[PDB]
RNA sequence: CGUGGAGGUCAGUGACGAAGCCUAGACCGUAAGGUCGGGUCGAACGGCCUCUAGUGCAGAUCUUGGUGGUAGUAGCA
RNA sequence: AUAUUGGCGAGAGACCGAUAGCGAACAAGUACAGUGAUGGAAAGAUGAAAAGAACUUUGAAAAGAGAGUGAAAAAGUACGUGAAAUUGUUGAAAGGGAAGGGCAUUUGAUCAGACAUGGUGUUUUGUGCCCUCUGCUCCUUGUGGGUAGGGGAAUCUCGCAU
C-alpha cells in the first residue's frame, strides 16, 4: 500500500510504501520498500489537512497560510514507482491569529493559541474547494481552468470552530462548532457570497448538580433524513456528535433543537476527539466525507480517541465496543480515518503510522516515520511485487 | 557505596566460632595489604591475634602488647579460613576492577552456624579508600 | 520426601562443584602452556548481560527548548501547603539550576492563570516539587511557550562536598532512544550552558536503564592516564512520566506497569 | 402491629444496623430521617414515617401511611421541594401539619443538610487541582527498588565520568 | 444439585480420584474445545486432544499463538505445543506446558476411531 | 464542636507486675491472685493497679483529641450512615479496605463533610 | 473481653493485597482487649444477632522442640 | 426382625489440621534398640512453569564474586509466611562493690501537626428543572410523580454559574 504521511517536526510529507504485514520495531520482519522526504518546510509551516483529488494531484493546507495544489508524478528508482511532489499553485494568508488571541482569555489551556485549518473538502468532478480555520473563517478556494488556484470568497463564522462538516446526502449545507459554540446549520448560496444561519442547537437540561453542561463539539457525522410525516418549519436533517465532554450527543431536527440523546461514553469526562464511522463487518457505509448512509442512528458505529493512549469503538447507544490497538499504541492518537470501510489509518504523538484491520482488530502495518504526525491518507492498496 | 565495594562469603564452615570471631575483629578496619601481612605473620609465630571476649586460660605473651591486651594467642586454623577469604575477596575486587593498594576491610561479620558441631558463617566487605581531592580560588 | 530430596541433591551439588572445577584446573593447565587456547573460549562463551540482550529537528532545538541565546530564568514554585523537606529540596535546585526565583504558591490561579503571569514577567520554565508526605516524590519541569512537559520521581535522596560559586559541567550518557534524547534535550536547556573548567565542577546524568540518576564530583588529572573524583552535591534517582505535550493538555508516553513485563525495552 | 416489631429489632435482630465502639445504633435503611436508631427513629417500627432523600438533585420529601401496611409497592409516597430554601421549608411545613413536632424539624433538618452536601458543586467547579490520588501497589513498590538497585550495580557512574572526562578533555585540548 | 446417591460430593474423595486417575481416564480429563468454525462444520463442542491435530492458544501468557501438539503429557495433565517454546539460558528450547482446557482446535487429525468418535457424539464430518 | 476540656486520669498503660524483668510474662494486664504479693496489697512504690475510678466522663467517652466519636467505616453505604453526626463522629477507613476503593470514600467524606480520621493511607500522589 | 467451629446477617472486607508477623508509630477502652498508620507478606478473612466447645497459662524436680551462661573451661593416655 | 471396633465396597460429619488427628499425611510398624518375647520414633508446603542459576572469575576441595531466569529468589532443592529465646556486626546511651520498677521532669534522638480556604449580605450578567405557551405519561386524593416542543428576561434570586 501507499501513504501520504503528514510530518510537523521536519514540516514535510513522508511517503509510506510497504506491504500488509510490515513492522518496523521488529528487525526480522518485513521492511518498508521506500520512505521518502518531500516539501521540508520546517515547523512553522507544517501540512494541517490535505485532499486527494484524483491519481495525479492532490490539494494540502499549511499552518504558515498557505493553501497548495500539488501535482503527483511517478517513476521508477523491485519494481517499485515512487513519487514526485511539485507545488503548482499557493494561495497564502488565510489566517486571522487577533479573532483567537483576543476571544481566548483563558478559555481552558493553550498559551500560544496557533489558528490551523480544520478542514479541507470539495463542495460537491467541480474543481472547487473549500477551507475553515479555526477563527471563523471560511475561504472557498476554486481550482481554475488553468490548473492555478483563486479564492472565490472569503466568508465568517462565529468563533471558535473546531470541526466543520459537510452535508453531501442530496435524498449546499454544513455545521460547524467549538468551544462554548453550539451546533449551528448554515447554508451556502451557489454564488457562495451569502451564508445563511437556518438552526442552530439547545444545551441539554442541567445535571445532578445543577451546573450547566460543558459544551465543547469535537466532530460531527451527518445521517440521511428522518423518514415520515415531515413537520413544517421543522427542518430534517439528522446527525450525531462527539465531545471533549465524554458526551456522545445526537440531533433530530424534525425532533428538536435540544438532542434527544446526550450519552456519556467514558466516566469522569474525559476528553475525545475525532468521530469516525465505520461498520462491524469491514464495509463501506458512508460517502467521501465520512457521513453516515442511513435514517437511523442504531446502525451508527463510531471510532474515536482520547489524548491518554487510547483509541475507542462505540455503537449508536454509547456501548464500548472495544479498544483499538491497546498494545502497540503507547502515545496519543492525532489523527485517525476508516479508510475504504475495511481499514483504519491511525498515527498520533508516538511518531508511528499503523494501518488496523476493521473486521478483526489486527495491526497491519507499523512504520517508524521520526516525526509527530497530525495526518495520513491511503493513495492506493494494490501489493509489489 | 555498593560502587566502591566488594564481599566474599563463606558459609557452613567447620571452624571453632570462638576463635573466628577474635580473628575477625583483630583484622577489622585494616588495610589489604597490612592485613594480609598480618596472618602470615601469626601463622610464622611473630605476631598473636588479640583475644578479648574468649578468653580463658589464655597464656599471656608480650606481643600483646601492640593491642593493649594480656591474653594472646595463634589460632593457625582460624586464621586460614579467613586469608582464604581475603584472598578471594581482593580477586572479587579485581574482577570488578577496583584498585588493589587502597583496599581495605569496613564491615567483617562472623555468626553461627546450624548443629555436636559448632559451625560459623563467615562475611567480609573490603572497599576503597577515596581522597583524591584539589581547590581553586 | 523431603528427607530423601534434602540428602540427593546436596551430595549432586557436592558432586558438581568438585567436577566443575577438576574441570578447571586442567583448564588452567592446558592454558599455562599455550595462551590461545583461552582465547577462542572467550569468543564463544559470552558472559550474556541485559544490556547484551536489549529487545532493541534543529527548528525544534529552539521552538520547545531553551539555547545558549538568553539566561534561561526558572519559575521554582512548591505544591500547596508543602512541609519544610520541600523548601529544604527547593534549596538544593536554587544552586544548581540558573536563575531560579522562588514563588511561595498561595491557592487558587489555577494552571492557565500562572501561565499569564510568566508571559508578562516573561519566564522560561516552570518547575514544580510536589509532597504526598514528609518526603519529596515528584518533579515536573514544563516549557512555558508552548508546553513541552515532563514528569518524574524521586526514589534516593542521601546526605559531604561542599561546592563552589562556580558553575558546573554537564555530562549526559545512554540516550540512544530518542525519547531519551528528548529528556538528555530537557536537562541539555534547564540546566546552565556556561561551563567555566576552572572550579572543577561536573553534573552527570547516567542513565543506563529507565533510571536516570544526577550526580556532582570534584576531578582532579595526574598525567598517568587516570582521574580522581570526590562526592559532592544530592544524591538523586528520577523515573520519566507523561510528555503532556500541551500545557498539560495531550500525553506522549505516560509510564504504566504493563511496563516491567518486558524485562528490557528502555525508553 | 408496630411494638411487636420494634421489640424484635430493637433486639433480636435489626438486621441493618451498626453498632459504633461510642455503643450507639446507626440503621442504614436507606429511608430513615436521624442515621442513628432508636424507637420511632427508624423506619420499620415507626407506622408514621417522613423523611428528605435526593435521588438526583432533586431534593424530594418522602412520606409513608400506616394506610399501606399491606402493599409495601407503594409504600413511600413522595414530593419534590422546589429549590429555594425558605418556599422549601414552607413547603415541608404544610406536608407536616398535625404530625410529630420530631418529623417537622427533622426533615426541616433532612433537608438543611442535604442542601448543604450541595457545596460538591463549589468544589468541582473550582476544581483543577493538581494532584489525584495514586493507589501504591506492593508489586510495583519492588518493581521500583529492587530494580534501581540493579541498575546503581550495572550503572557505574565513576568509570563513566572517567571514561567521558578523558575522551572529552583529549578532543578539548 | 446432586440426586444420586451413587456419586459423591466430597472434597477429598475427588481430589484423589483426578490426581491418582489412570492414563485412559486422564485422556478424556484432558479435553480441548473445537473453534466456532469447527463446531459450525462437525456439529460438536469439545473432543479428547492427541499429537498430529492443529491448535490455537486462548488463555495465558502465550496469548493468540497457534501450532501442531507435539506430545501430550497426560502424566503432568499437560500438552507441549511445537514453537510455543521457552528458550534456557543456554541457548536450548524447553517447551511450556500448557492445559488443553486453555487451548482451542483448529485443524482436526481425523482417523477412522477419530471419525467414529465424532460419529457417536452426534457429529457430521 | 464545642466540647468539654477532656480529662483522661490515667494516660500510662496499665502493664503486668514482672512483665519487663521477664519475656515470657505479657505487657497485657493480669491481676495478681497469691495472697503474698505486694502488688495485689497495693504496697507504695509498687505499680498502680486498673481500678473503676480511672473510669472516663460519661460526656467525653470515646473522645479523640479532635472531639470526634471514633466510627470504622467499609463503603460508601456506611459512610453515608454519618450524614447528621459530622460533628460528632469521624470515619476511619477500616484497614483492610484496598487502595482503589479509599480514593472513592474520601471523595465522599470531603463533600459530606465527614472527617477521616486516617486518610493518606495507601494513598501516595 | 478473647479463641476454634455452627446457623443467620452485613447484596461486609479482599491480588489496586485476606490471614499472619514485626514496629524508638497513633487512637480508644479503668481493664480483659479493641481499632488504625508503617514495614514485611501471599489467599483467604471479619463485625453484628444467636449456637456450640478438646476455648484463655508463669510455674506442676510439667511434656515436646529450640537456644544460652558455664567455656574455648575440665578434657584428648 | 437382631449382633458386628474384622473383611469387602460406598455415603457422610456443628470432628482433628502436622507437639493435633491412628504409632505412621513422607523410603512407617519403616529407621533403630533389645539374646529374645517385644519396644519403637523423627520427618508435610520452591514456583504457575525448573525457567534448579548458562557463562566469566576466586579455591586441590569446602564455598564465594560477577552475570542471569522468575511476578517475587526480600521463593533457592539449608527452598511459603519466618515469631521468641539466643548470636554477631553497626549506631546510640550508661557503668566508683548490683540492675530492672513507680511518681515527676530536663536534656539528646525522634515521630505526629489540614489536596483546611470559606461564611454572610448586596451588584453586573449569563443559563436552567425559572417565568410563559403547548404537551405527554405512571398512578392514588391532594399537600402527587416522571418526562417533550417553542419563546423570554426590559423583574427576579427561583436556582446555579461568573
Amino acid at each position: 500500500m501507499r501513504l501520504l504521511v503528514s510530518c510537523v517536526d521536519s514540516g514535510s510529507i513522508k511517503e509510506v510504501l510497504c506491504n500488509i504485514g510490515t513492522d518496523t520495531s521488529v528487525q526480522s520482519a518485513l521492511q518498508p520498500f521506500h520512505v521518502a522526504p518531500h516539501l521540508a518546510e520546517g515547523l512553522k509551516a507544517y501540512v494541517d489537512r490535505m485532499w486527494v483529488i484524483s491519481e495525479d494531484e492532490a490539494i494540502l493546507a499549511r499552518n504558515s497560510g498557505v493553501v497548495e495544489l500539488v501535482k503527483i508524478s511517478k517513476h521508477l528508482k523491485p519494481k517499485f514507482d515512487i513519487s514526485e511532489f511539485e507545488i503548482t499553485s499557493s494561495v497564502s494568508d488565510l489566517f486571522d491569529d487577533a479573532k483567537l488571541e483576543s476571544l481566548s482569555s483563558k478559555s481552558v489551556k493553550r498559551t500560544k493559541l496557533v489558528d490551523g485549518f480544520v478542514t479541507l473538502c470539495p463542495i460537491k468532478s467541480n474543481n472547487t474547494f473549500v477551507a475553515a480555520t479555526k477563527s471563523g473563517l471560511l475561504h472557498i478556494i476554486k481550482k481554475g481552468e488553468d490548473k492555478k488556484l483563486i479564492k472565490l470568497a472569503s466568508l465568517g463564522l462565529k468563533a471558535p470552530v473546531e470541526f466543520l462538516q459537510l452535508y453531501d446526502l442530496e435524498d449546499y449545507i454544513f455545521a460547524y462548532g467549538g468551544e462554548e459554540n453550539l451546533i449551528k446549520l448554515v447554508e451556502i448560496d451557489s454564488s457562495f457570497q451569502s451564508l445563511k444561519q437556518i438552526w442552530e442547537a439547545k444545551n441539554v437540561k442541567n445535571d445532578r448538580l445543577d451546573m450547566r453542561v460543558p459544551v465543547w463539539p469535537m466532530a460531527l457525522r451527518f445521517l440521511e433524513p428522518s423518514p415520515g410525516k415531515t413537520e413544517k418549519g421543522k427542518l430534517n436533517y439528522q446527525f450525531a456528535a462527539i465531545t471533549r465532554w465524554s458526551h456522545l450527543t445526537k440531533y433530530s431536527t424534525q425532533h428538536g433543537r435540544k438532542p434527544f440523546a446526550q450519552i456519556d461514553l467514558l466516566p469522569n469526562r474525559e476528553p475525545l476527539s475525532q468521530m469516525e464511522v465505520f461498520d462491524a463487518k469491514g464495509e463501506n457505509v458512508v460517502s467521501s466525507l465520512g457521513n453516515f448512509q442511513s435514517e437511523t442512528f442504531n446502525e451508527l458505529n463510531v471510532i474515536t480517541t482520547d489524548y491518554k493512549k487510547n483509541v475507542f469503538k462505540f455503537d449508536g447507544n454509547g456501548r464500548m465496543l472495544g479498544k483499538v490497538g491497546r498494545d502497540d499504541i503507547t502515545g496519543s492518537s492525532t489523527y485517525i480515518h476508516v479508510h475504504d470501510g475495511k481499514y483504519l489509518l491511525q498515527g498520533g504523538l508516538d511518531r508511528y503510522v499503523r494501518i488496523f484491520d476493521i473486521k478483526t482488530n489486527k495491526m497491519l502495518v507499523k512504520v517508524y516515520v521520526g516525526s509527530r504526525i497530525n495526518f495520513i491518507v491511503m493513495l492506493d492498496d494494490v501489493e509489489i511485487e | 557505596n555498593p560502587a566502591k565495594s566488594a564481599s566474599a562469603r563463606g558459609s557452613y564452615l567447620r571452624v571453632s566460632f570462638k576463635n573466628t570471631r577474635e580473628t575477625a575483629q583483630a583484622i577489622n578496619g585494616w588495610e589489604l595489604t597490612k592485613a594480609q601481612k598480618y596472618l602470615e605473620q601469626v601463622l610464622d609465630h611473630q605476631r598473636a591475634i588479640p583475644f578479648r571476649r574468649f578468653n580463658s586460660s589464655i597464656g599471656r605473651t608480650a606481643q600483646g602488647k601492640e593491642f593493649g591486651v594480656t591474653k594472646a594467642r595463634w589460632p593457625a586454623k582460624s586464621v586460614k579460613f579467613v586469608q582464604g577469604l581475603l584472598q578471594n575477596a581482593a580477586a572479587n575486587a579485581e574482577a570488578k576492577g577496583l584498585d588493589a593498594t587502597k583496599l581495605y576491610v569496613s564491615h567483617i561479620q562472623v555468626n553461627q552456624a546450624p548443629k555436636e558441631s559448632s559451625p560459623s558463617h563467615i562475611e567480609l566487605v573490603v572497599t576503597e579508600k577515596e581522597e583524591a581531592v584539589a581547590k581553586a580560588a | 520426601n523431603k528427607l530423601k530430596r534434602q540428602e540427593i541433591f546436596a551430595d549432586i551439588k557436592h558432586e558438581k562443584n568438585k567436577e566443575r572445577h577438576t574441570m578447571r584446573r586442567k583448564r588452567a593447565k592446558e592454558e599455562r602452556e599455550n595462551p590461545e587456547l583461552r582465547e577462542q573460549r572467550l569468543k564463544e562463551n559470552v558472559t550474556q548481560t541485559i544490556e547484551n540482550t536489549r529487545v532493541y529537528e534543529d527548528d525544534l532545538m529552539r521552538y520547545f527548548n531553551s539555547n545558549s541565546n538568553e539566561p534561561p530564568k526558572i519559575f521554582l514554585t512548591t505544591n500547596v501547603n508543602a512541609k519544610k523537606s520541600a523548601y529544604e529540596f527547593a534549596n538544593i535546585l536554587i544552586e544548581i539550576l540558573p536563575n531560579v526565583t522562588f514563588v511561595k504558591r498561595k491557592f487558587g490561579y489555577k494552571l492557565k492563570e500562572i501561565s499569564d503571569i510568566c508571559i508578562k514577567r516573561n519566564f522560561t520554565d516552570i518547575v514544580i516539587i510536589n509532597e504526598d508526605k514528609k518526603k519529596v516524590t515528584g518533579l515536573t519541569f514544563i516549557h512555558l511557550p508552548e508546553g513541552p512537559t515532563f514528569y518524574f520521581k524521586l526514589s534516593s535522596f542521601v546526605e559531604h562536598g561542599r561546592p563552589t560559586s562556580h558553575i558546573p559541567e554537564l555530562i549526559l550518557n545512554n540516550f540512544q532512544t530518542r525519547l531519551g534524547q528528548t529528556v538528555g534535550r530537557l536537562f541539555q536547556s534547564i540546566l546552565p550552558q556556561n561551563p567555566d573548567i576552572e572550579g572543577r565542577q561536573v553534573i552527570t546524568l547516567h542513565n543506563q536503564r529507565d533510571y536516570i540518576f544526577f550526580r556532582r564530583h570534584r576531578y582532579v588529572f595526574k598525567d598517568n592516564e587516570r582521574v580522581g573524583l570526590q562526592e559532592l552535591g544530592p544524591q538523586f534517582t528520577l523515573k520519566l512520566k507523561r510528555l503532556q505535550r500541551g500545557i498539560k493538555e495531550e500525553t506522549e508516553w505516560e509510564h504504566k506497569p504493563e511496563m516491567d513485563k518486558e524485562k528490557k525495552k528502555f525508553y | 402491629s408496630d411494638e411487636i416489631v420494634w421489640q424484635v429489632i430493637n433486639q433480636s435482630f435489626c438486621s441493618h444496623r451498626i453498632k459504633a465502639p461510642n455503643g450507639q445504633n446507626f440503621c442504614r435503611n436507606e429511608y430513615n430521617v436521624t442515621g442513628l436508631c432508636t424507637r420511632q427513629s427508624c423506619p420499620l417500627a415507626n407506622s408514621k414515617y417522613a423523611t428528605v432523600k435526593c435521588d438526583n438533585g432533586k431534593l424530594y420529601l418522602y412520606m409513608k401511611t400506616p394506610e399501606r401496611a399491606h402493599t409495601p409497592a407503594k409504600l413511600w409516597e413522595r414530593i419534590k421541594l422546589s429549590k429555594n430554601y425558605t418556599k422549601a421549608l414552607q413547603q415541608i411545613d404544610e406536608h407536616l401539619l398535625h404530625w410529630s413536632k420530631f418529623f417537622r424539624h427533622k426533615c426541616k433538618q433532612r433537608f438543611t443538610k442535604l442542601t448543604q452536601v450541595m457545596i460538591t458543586e463549589r468544589r468541582l467547579a473550582l476544581r483543577e487541582e493538581e494532584r489525584h490520588y495514586v493507589g501504591v501497589a506492593p508489586k510495583v513498590k519492588r518493581r521500583e527498588q529492587n530494580r534501581e538497585r540493579k541498575a546503581l550495580v550495572a550503572a557505574k557512574i565513576e568509570k563513566a565520568i572517567e571514561k567521558e572526562l578523558m575522551d572529552r578533555l583529549k578532543s578539548g585540548a | 444439585a446432586k440426586q444420586s446417591l451413587d456419586v459423591s460430593s466430597d472434597r477429598r474423595k475427588a481430589r484423589k480420584a483426578y490426581f491418582t486417575a489412570p492414563s485412559s481416564q486422564r485422556r478424556v480429563l484432558l479435553s480441548a474445545p473445537l473453534s466456532k468454525e469447527l463446531r459450525a462444520q462437525y456439529g460438536i463442542k469439545a473432543l479428547p486432544i492427541r499429537r498430529d491435530d492443529e491448535v490455537l492458544v486462548v488463555r495465558g501468557s502465550k496469548k493468540g499463538q497457534e501450532g501442531k501438539i507435539s506430545s501430550v503429557y497426560r502424566l503432568k495433565f499437560a500438552v507441549q505445543v511445537d514453537k510455543v517454546t521457552k528458550e534456557k539460558v543456554n541457548g536450548a528450547s524447553v517447551p511450556i506446558n500448557l492445559h488443553p482446557s486453555k487451548l482451542v482446535i483448529t485443524k482436526l487429525h481425523l482417523d477412522k476411531d477419530r471419525k467414529a468418535l465424532i460419529q457417536r457424539k452426534g457429529g457430521k464430518l | 464542636l464545642p466540647h468539654p476540656k477532656i480529662v483522661k486520669k490515667h494516660t500510662k498503660k496499665f502493664k503486668r507486675h514482672h512483665s519487663d524483668r521477664y519475656h515470657r510474662v505479657a505487657e497485657n494486664w493480669r491481676k495478681q491472685k497469691g495472697i503474698d504479693s505486694v502488688v495485689r496489697r497495693r504496697f507504695r512504690g509498687n505499680i498502680s493497679q486498673p481500678k473503676i475510678g480511672y473510669g472516663s466522663n460519661k460526656k467525653t467517652k470515646f473522645l479523640s483529641p479532635s472531639g470526634h466519636k471514633t466510627f470504622l467505616v467499609a463503603n460508601v453505604k456506611d459512610l453515608e450512615t454519618l450524614t447528621m453526626h459530622t460533628k460528632t463522629y469521624a470515619a476511619e477507613i477500616a484497614h483492610n479496605i484496598s487502595a482503589k476503593n479509599r480514593v472513592v470514600i474520601l471523595a465522599r467524606a470531603k463533600a459530606l463533610g465527614i472527617k477521616v480520621t486516617n486518610p493518606k493511607g495507601r494513598l501516595a500522589l
